[PDB]
């Protein structure tokens, strides 16, 4: 009952459940840009709950290069988003 | 000149082919693995990529770009980028290239290595430049563009040998033979009904005397004469392959005696 | 997609010869292995490289 | 990954030699070297060339796993003859009949057209 | 003077977020392309 979901670089706000990984590459909306090589388990789009974090994470076996980034809305209106990687 | 006898058949810019006469084999395959393995060379192998809306991937272009053969004439008063005092790369241990296209044209406009432009110091030494061979003097064809589309570069080249990568190699195919007729009995031919009506007779055959049916083997005769052939791909001519392949050689034995001298 | 640029195996240069070859079937009318062989692939793994390349740039392009 | 950098094939450890030279515990006067970030191309020379010299009572190379640049060379040689004076006086041959073929080979190339 | 976003159809560099929509100016199109960095991306050409 808007116990809403927000992409966004999180931080460390008073609940802090964030990822073993670095969110040192995304941008203030949330998500890595095209051209920038990804690694580890290097978080790839950012997202929260203050912060219950909902946020993924590159593959733990896979490196690569980020190489579009693609957003949208679905039917029902819900902010997607889609991210290829390289 | 006494020792290892040369005798050269043909030779053009691109090959060489030629018969050497009184060495061993293990001399002989050794120039033919120096060849191929390790003579200096020049080659991109660093790409920067600011712009590149083309319908090939980065790496994919980069990767073409480390294959494309640049001049290496002067290749031994370029330091090894990791033998260099400076931070990183600079004029003496590399060559930077730069490449910008544009899809101007409504037809579909083609990106060769001719349109490398070099943006760094050279001191006179004959390097860097991208060698063309072709008629149209187009050289390689890197890329393609449509209407729109741009690419937009920089590549660092550094010397480099084939070991490390196989861009950095000089030589293309070598051809490699000896005892034509067979005579050494080194290899033994597999036929269904005819060993000779079978296989081949190697060009190499005319040079050298058929054997005479009686004549019990040959127990004492060694491998002494071996009909080679180089082939280069044009960053150094091709005598030079040769050459710097002997003195590479010859420069790997002596720190193996300079390092004797060490202990 | 594009025609390599050497020969995988014995690394000829062969990614200027593309629209030489290309060319010399349309334009002058040989056999592609006489084609090949007028630009100099004479052995076969260079022949494989130009005679069994697909251009698939040249549909990439189509699209906008 | 796990592949080793391919610079690690002709380029020297930290602390590692070019040469280090063991003593051979099964025979006299013999003594096995390993060459460091060399292979085929050195190791079979150098070993062909040994047998040459009728002082040698053996010599023979190997690389015991391809993923690795080293060789070991045994030589054995008569007494009063250092296995390590053997390989110089083989090195020398070598680099003297090689000298000798960039020459022969240099020249037959001017006396050329094309 | 800047870049962040692109229409996916109608090309064409659109720049927005949250309480903006997620369409566009000049196609009405509803999807939309990232845009590359410029923090500059090097690949060793091997
Ligand atoms: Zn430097
Ligand atoms: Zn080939
Ligand atoms: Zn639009």
């Amino acid at each position: 009952m808007s116990i809403t979901e927000t992409f966004e670089k999180p931080q460390r706000t008073n609940t802090l459940r964030m990822k073993h990984g670095t969110y040192d590459k995304l941008d203030d909306d949330g998500l890595i840009a095209p051209g920038v090589r990804v690694s580890g388990e290097d978080v790839i789009i950012g997202k929260t709950t203050s912060k219950r974090d909902a946020s993924t994470p590159l593959r733990s076996t896979e490196n690569g290069i980020v190489d579009q980034v693609l957003v949208t809305t679905n039917q029902d209106g819900l902010k997607f988003v889609k991210v290829r990687v390289r | 000149e006494e020792g290892p006898q040369v005798k050269i058949r043909e030779a053009s810019k691109d090959n060489v082919d030629f018969i050497l006469s009184n060495v061993d084999l293990a001399m002989a395959n050794s120039l033919r693995r120096v060849m191929i393995a390790e003579i200096p060379t020049l080659a991109i192998d660093s790409v920067e990529v600011e712009t590149n809306t083309t319908v090939l991937a980065d790496e994919f272009i980069a990767h073409r770009l480390g294959l494309i053969p640049l001049q290496s004439m002067d290749i031994e008063q370029l330091e090894y980028s990791r033998d260099c005092f400076c931070e990183d790369h600079c004029d003496k241990c590399s060559v930077v290239l730069t490449l910008q296209a544009f899809g101007e044209s409504e037809s579909t406009t083609n990106v060769y290595s001719k349109d490398l432009v070099i943006v760094s110091n050279l001191m006179g030494r004959n390097i860097g430049h991208p060698i063309i061979q072709d008629k149209e003097g187009n050289g390689v064809l890197i890329c393609k563009l449509r209407k729109g589309q741009e690419l937009k570069l920089t590549c660092v080249a550094k010397k480099g040998i084939a070991k490390e990568h196989a861009k950095w190699g000089p030589a293309a195919a070598i051809e490699f033979e000896y005892d034509p007729w067979n005579k050494l009995k080194h290899t033994d031919y597999w036929y269904e009904q005819d060993s000779a009506k079978e296989w081949p007779q190697s060009k190499n055959c005319e040079y050298e005397d058929p054997p005479n049916e009686g004549d019990p083997f040959d127990y004492k005769a060694q491998a002494d004469t071996f009909y080679m052939n180089v082939e280069s791909v044009g960053s150094i001519p091709v005598d030079q392959v040769v050459v710097r392949g002997i003195d590479t050689l010859q420069k790997k034995v002596a720190s193996i005696l300079l390092a004797l001298t060490q202990m | 997609m594009i025609v390599p640029v050497r020969c995988f195996s014995c690394g000829k240069v062969v990614g200027d010869k593309w629209e030489s070859y290309l060319n010399l079937l349309q334009e002058d009318e040989l056999d592609e292995g006489t084609a090949l062989s007028r630009l100099g692939l004479k052995r076969y793994c260079c022949r494989r490289m130009i005679l069994t390349h697909v251009d698939l740039i040249e549909k990439f392009l189509r699209y906008n | 990954m796990n592949a080793p950098d391919r610079f690690e094939l002709f380029l020297l450890g930290e602390g590692e030699s070019k040469l280090k030279i063991d003593p051979d515990t099964k025979a006299p006067n013999a003594v096995v070297i390993t060459f460091e970030k060399e292979d085929h191309t050195l190791g079979n020379l150098i070993r062909a060339e040994l047998l040459n010299d009728r002082k040698v009572l053996f010599a023979a190379y190997k690389v015991e796993h391809p993923f690795f640049a080293r060789f070991k060379l045994r030589i054995q040689t008569t007494e009063g003859y250092d296995p390590k004076d053997a390989l110089k006086n083989a090195c020398n041959s070598i680099i003297n009949k090689l000298g000798a073929l960039k020459t022969n080979f240099e020249t037959e190339w001017n006396l050329q057209t094309l | 003077a800047t870049l962040k976003y692109i229409c996916a159809e109608c090309s064409s560099k659109l720049s927005l977020s949250r309480t903006d929509a997620v369409r566009c100016k000049d196609c009405g199109h509803r999807i939309l392309l990232k845009a590359r960095t410029k923090r500059l991306v090097q690949f060793e050409a091997r």
